[PDB]
């Protein structure tokens, strides 16, 4: 069973960076990518980030270009993301994905989605 | 006289695991496909090939 676990909340005040870890278990790490999407107390769902766990490229949004940088260990299996500048705008909440619509290996783009 | 001696029972077989699975997924599963002239060559090694 695909099963995929994310940190505890954050009380991190304004000035400061977050960091924040995403595991995943019962499926093949190597053969898919991982994405993280967010959504607002209130709002919908808005995306953020995208990765490969094979070669380590990375994909970000434009409202998200530069403020936050991410890696990923396949030692365990866990990808860690650090968040910078925060606002007041920026509370919410994260969700990890397992991505299907972009390529782990050369990044080409799949029929799929977070499954 | 002899000798005695007992013989196997049933048999096992242990192999790592299957991890970093080639790209056939990427390849076979792409949402954009080239043309026929211009056909889309890919190398693929290092991995397993299910």
């Amino acid at each position: 069973q695909v099963q995929l676990v994310q940190s505890g909340a954050e009380v991190k005040k304004p000035g400061a960076s977050v960091k924040v870890s995403c595991k995943a278990s019962g499926y093949p790490f190597t053969s898919y990518g991982i994405s993280w999407v967010r959504q607002a107390p209130g709002q919908g769902l808005e995306w953020m980030g995208w990765i490969s766990t094979y070669n380590g490229n990375t994909n970000y949004a434009q409202k998200f270009q530069g403020r936050v940088t991410m890696t990923t260990d396949t030692s365990t299996t866990t990808g860690y993301m650090e968040l910078r500048r925060l606002r007041s705008d920026d509370t919410a909440v994260y969700y990890c994905a397992r991505d299907y619509t972009r390529g782990a290996w050369f990044g080409e783009s799949l029929i799929g989605g977070f499954d | 006289t002899s000798n005695f001696r007992v013989q196997p029972t049933e048999s096992i077989v242990r192999f790592p695991n299957i991890t970093n699975l080639c790209p056939f997924d990427e390849v076979f599963n792409a949402t954009r496909f080239a043309s026929v002239y211009a056909w889309n060559r890919k190398r693929i090694s290092n991995c397993v090939a299910d």
